[PDB]
């Protein structure tokens, strides 16, 4: 999920916004 | 923005300010 992805990797604004929907 | 790894309290308010909303309404879906 969403918190492993971002803490394990990197997630610019282009990523995290996917996340919101 | 500038490239970081993200957690928590990070991550939520980094994903809040890029969408500009806040989620988690009224009868919670996610």
């Amino acid at each position: 999920g969403i918190v492993e992805q971002c803490c394990t990797s990197i997630c610019s604004l282009y990523q995290l916004e996917n996340y919101c929907n | 923005f500038v490239n970081q790894h993200l957690c928590g309290s990070h991550l939520v308010e980094a994903l809040y300010l890029v969408c500009g909303e806040r989620g988690x309404f009224y009868t919670p879906k996610t």
